[PDB]
């Protein structure tokens, strides 16, 4: 069972680029594509959640680990 | 609470980036682990023990500690 949410640029396993592991229950700032995205790793579902409550960019993916 | 920046020259693709992260991902007190192929840079933020980070990554390869400082 999961301890991190793992964030990627891309959703296809063949081409996606791993960005960051974020401990579940914490927030972290990812830098990708020239911008900063502050994500909350809320729980083991690892929904992609920006701390401003706005929609994350569609390319940002997450998976539990 | 510290930010640790490592150079991990074995990270050359997605598989080797993931191997490097897996070597450190069980260290107590890590909040985030970023890795970038660009400058073979791994960034660890938490209240973990940097000495453990170094110990665990040596089995991977030859790593450099670039910086350790406040988060």
């Amino acid at each position: 069972p999961a301890r991190f949410c793992v964030y990627y640029d891309g959703h296809l396993p063949a081409t996606r680029v791993l960005l960051m592991y974020v401990r579940i229950g914490t927030t972290a700032t990812i830098t990708a594509r020239g911008h900063e995205f502050e994500v909350e790793a809320k729980d083991q579902n690892c929904k992609v959640i920006l701390t401003n409550g706005k929609q994350a960019p569609d390319w940002l993916a997450a998976e539990p680990y | 609470q510290q930010k640790v920046v490592l150079k991990v020259p074995t990270m050359t693709d997605e598989k080797t980036k993931q191997k490097a992260i897996e070597a450190v991902a069980d260290i107590y007190g890590i909040d985030s682990i970023a890795a970038d192929l660009k400058d073979n840079k791994m960034t660890i933020i938490g209240d973990m023990d940097t000495v453990e980070i170094a110990k665990k990554l040596r089995k991977i390869g030859k790593i450099d500690i670039v910086s350790v400082g406040p988060a």
